[PDB]
């Protein structure tokens, strides 16, 4: 029987429009954590301007591991967005568990196409603010 | 071009 906790995050991305133009730019939220007590250290990651020129016309949006002292963690993952009403919308999930280690992200390299995120009758960027929520279960040997 | 492409991959 493998032994899962569940935990999660909201993070809020203000200044939505004051992202960098030139690609690259990365921007990554406070660390989370569960309560399991273990010493991992969480964050997202998200390219405004997509990760490479494949995707420059989306949104990226990754899980870190930011810290970790073990060889490798598993982990499923989902991440939404919150919209202007404060519900989930647009998610999408890992389906399986990832096996993480510190350092290491996973997520979708095209999580939203950046016209539908900018236009204002999606209302997913209220007041200029991008809502992310991820949901995570990670295995416990 | 779809909105969004549910393949996980890592950077």
């Amino acid at each position: 029987a493998p032994k899962v906790v569940k935990f999660s995050y909201m993070w809020t991305i203000n200044n939505f429009s004051f992202c960098r133009e030139e690609m690259g730019e990365v921007i990554k939220s406070s660390t989370f954590s569960s309560g399991a007590n273990d010493k991992l250290k969480w964050c997202l990651r998200v390219n405004p301007k997509g990760l490479d020129e494949e995707s420059k016309d989306y949104l990226s949006l990754y899980l870190l591991l930011v810290s970790c002292p073990k060889s490798e963690v598993r982990a499923k993952f989902k991440f939404s967005i919150l919209n202007a009403k404060g519900e989930e919308t647009k998610a999408m999930e890992s389906q399986r568990a990832y096996r993480f280690v510190q350092g290491k992200d996973w997520g979708f390299k095209k999580f939203i196409r950046r016209d539908f995120l900018l236009d204002e009758a999606n209302g997913l960027l209220p007041d200029d603010k991008l809502t992310l929520f991820c949901e995570v279960s990670v295995v416990q040997d | 071009k779809p909105l969004q492409v549910a393949a996980v991959d890592s950077s």
